[PDB]
Order: C-alpha cells, then structure tokens, then sequence
C-alpha cells in the first residue's frame, strides 16, 4: 500500500 | 487559494551529521495567497493538520534531492536567504510524479505564479 | 549590519541595521528610505513573517541579508 | 453610499453603507438582511478580496457599487 520510511544515514555539506 | 504543489512526504531530524527520518509521515503542499506569497506548507498525515507552514519566496530556497544514502526518495529544502535546511522523504507508492512534484516544487518556491 | 530589502518591484533598499534591532525599528527605516508604514509594510525572512518586537538576530538576519518587503492594498 | 451586493443566485442586495465604513460593518448589513453568518460570506470587489479591518473606500467602493458575494456551500470543515 504505502512505502517504508529509509534508514538514517550521515550527511555532509559537500 | 489552489495548491500550487502536494505530495505525500515526510520530515526527517538531521543532528551533528546525521540524518534520521521521522514516521510522522506528512503531506508538503504549496499554495499562494492573494498577497502573491508562496506558502510552503507540511501537514502531519496523523491528523492531517497544517504543522507547518512559511512563506517562501522565489530564489529564497532550493528543492533539491540528497545524494548521501541511495535507497529511496530524500529530499531537502535549502533556504538561500533562510540559511536553514530542511529534509523530507517522499511517501507516494510510486515515484512516476515524483520529479514532477519535485520539479513543481522548485519552480513553485522559484518561480510564483 | 545592514540588511537589503528587495521590494515586490525589485527595488533593493539597504538599511543599516543592528541585530538586536527590533523588526519595527527595521520597518520604520523602511518609511524613511520609501515612506512605506508598518500596516503596509510587511517584512518577511527566514521563509516566514516577522513578527515586529522581535529582533534581527532571532531570525537570523546577518548583514547584507535579503528581506523580503511585502506591501498590501494601495487604496485599489 | 449604498452598495449593491450579488449573491450567488444572482439576486442583488442594496446596503447603506459609507465610505469609510469597515467591511466588518458591510458584512453585518448582509447577515441582517439574508441572515448570512460573518462566517459564512466573502466580499470581494474590483477583484479585490475585502480583508476584516479594511473599508470600503480602501478598496475604492464608491455608491452603487457591485459586489461579489460569495458563500461556503461545502462549509470547509
């Protein structure tokens, strides 16, 4: 019916 | 007032360096009011109420996707003028609009009517 | 720190401001370099509306930053 | 300075009004005149949308002057 929310994951303003 | 733009998505919390999605899963629409204001708006799809809701106005922000963690559909807001970012995820079963939302989001936050 | 106030024209006007200055100390500078009043003025920054008692530096207005000046009805 | 007022069904409404009255007082001559609730009517002239706290003469409403009345069918929520 609907999609499962993503993992967490880090991020950097590149 | 039409909505300019509105899909389903979610907010998402992003501390230090890392990103982490919430379940409140919620629905970003935009709309313009008569003042020619782009509203740019995320309801809580718990109880579909505006959460919520600030004027953006052209080249004041970016819609752009996350190419940090390829999975799924990141998003994230980042306010030109507002130096504040923002990160959603999409929650649509089908991504068949969703550059189009994307797309309508940017040009909506970009270019008002 | 000086912010630049884009009209709904385009006309930017830089005002000389302090970031503990309030809004309603930003908007009067606004009537003095156009004559626009707080009722018609509107200023609007960091994706939202600014308040009037509050200062610049709670929406993180730094120098050189873009206001958006909002006018309502001329009278038409 | 009387205003004429459309409804939706067309029919017209004339209300005395003045220049400088405020459209909170117009809106109140239309609920006394075809019981429309201030909460349940939108006045909007010239194209202009007639905002609380305004008066007709903001929106240069002179005598006579047509006025789209509109009301919530759906009733929002």
């Amino acid at each position: 019916q609907e999609p499962e929310p993503p993992e967490p994951f880090e991020y950097i303003d590149d | 007032n039409k909505y300019l733009v509105e899909f389903r998505a979610g907010k998402m919390s992003l501390k230090g360096t890392t990103v982490t999605p919430d379940k409140r899963k919620g629905l970003v629409y935009i709309q313009q009011t008569d003042d020619s204001l782009i509203h740019f708006c995320w309801k809580d799809r718990t109880s579909g109420n505006v959460e919520d809701d600030l004027i953006i106005f052209p080249d004041d922000c970016e819609f752009k996707r996350v190419p940090q963690c390829p999975s799924g559909r990141v998003y994230v807001l980042k306010f030109k003028a507002g130096s504040k970012r923002l990160f959603f995820w999409m929650q649509e079963p089908k991504t068949d609009q969703d550059e189009e939302h994307c797309r309508k989001v940017n040009e909506y936050l970009n270019n008002p009517p | 720190m000086q912010i630049f106030v884009k009209t709904l024209t385009g006309k930017t006007i830089t005002l000389e401001v302090e970031p503990s200055d309030t809004i309603e100390n930003v908007k009067a500078k606004i009537q003095d370099k156009e004559g626009i009043p707080p009722d018609q003025q509107r200023l609007i920054f960091a994706g939202r509306q600014l308040e009037d008692g509050r200062t610049l530096s709670d929406y993180n207005i730094q120098k050189e930053s873009t206001l958006h000046l909002v006018l309502r009805l001329r009278g038409g």
